[PDB]
Order: structure tokens, then C-alpha cells, then sequence
């Protein structure tokens, strides 16, 4: 999983 | 910044992030297994809501720290505007001097865009970024050539 | 898909 305000 | 977003890409990012997640329509209703359509869309419209937040949060992250190399130049140094207006204020004219030169502007969006990790973690934000560099690029120049004159 | 104001 990734959003795309994290690192 | 922002009209340079096209819709492919950003359905693309949001696919991948279905993807991630693994939670497709098919493999979410599959492991419901239910007739509720009120719960289940509204399960679906909070997940998309989630991303769609956080999207709009980096958005306004990204186009402040585009704003901030500007601002600071605007009333000092080079091409000053309360100089303009007591200018206009005193006599009417407004003597300005130009040079085609490089300047703090101009470094401060070099160092800027070119290693920002935003651009690698989002695809619509590098072509966004990449598609409208050349405009912002031209407006520094801008901002760096004239100065009125003391 | 094409849209009026995309490039």
C-alpha cells in the first residue's frame, strides 16, 4: 500500500 | 500547477493504488458477499475519500513550496513594487532599468524542482511540474531582469 | 479520450 503524501 | 493535471495519469495512480491496496470490486465483493449496497458503497467512497484527501493535502504542499522562491524577491531587490507605486505617487513616471541576466530566482528554482521527491513519488505531479517548468522559468527571468530605478 | 483543454 502507498498514498502519496508518504515517503 | 494545476492545469496541467490530464486525467489519464491520474486514473493510472489511482489504479495503482487500488492495486496496492487490493481491494478491487471484484475481491471486495467477493469477500462481502452481501446485498447491503448502502454499507458497501459507502466503504468504497471512504477509500476513494481517503486518497482523494491525501492528494489534495500533497497538491497544496507542492504548490507552496513553488510559491515560496518567488514571494520574498517581489517587494525588495529587483523590480520592487512599493518603489512603483511611491513612484506613480510623486511624479507619474516610472524609469526602468534591464539587464538579460541569471539571478537568485532563477538558482533558488533550479535547486528547487530538480531533486524533489515529490516528482519521483507521483507521475500527474512530475508531468504537471515538467509540463509547466518552462512558463515558471520565463517568469523568474522576469522577476530577475528589471529593476526600477533608486 | 481527449478532452477541449488537455494538450
Amino acid at each position: 500500500p502507498y498514498y502519496p503524501g508518504e515517503a | 500547477l494545476l492545469n496541467a493535471t490530464t486525467y489519464r495519469d491520474l486514473e493510472a495512480d489511482w489504479l495503482g493504488h487500488v492495486a496496492a491496496r487490493g481491494l478491487q470490486p471484484q475481491r471486495l465483493v467477493r469477500r462481502y458477499r452481501n446485498a447491503r449496497e448502502a454499507d458497501i458503497a459507502g466503504v468504497a467512497e471512504r477509500v476513494f475519500d481517503t486518497w482523494r484527501n491525501t492528494l489534495r493535502t500533497t497538491l497544496l504542499d507542492f504548490a507552496h513550496g513553488l510559491v515560496a522562491c518567488f514571494a520574498p524577491g517581489g517587494p525588495s531587490g529587483p523590480s520592487s513594487f512599493p518603489k512603483y507605486i511611491d513612484w506613480l505617487t510623486c511624479l507619474g513616471l516610472v524609469p526602468i532599468l534591464r539587464k538579460r541576466q541569471e539571478g537568485g530566482v532563477t538558482q533558488g528554482l533550479r535547486a528547487f524542482l530538480k531533486q524533489h521527491p515529490l516528482t519521483r513519488q507521483l507521475a500527474t505531479v512530475a508531468e504537471a511540474a515538467e509540463r509547466a517548468g518552462p512558463g515558471f522559468f520565463e517568469l523568474a527571468l522576469a522577476f530577475d531582469s528589471t529593476r526600477v530605478a533608486d
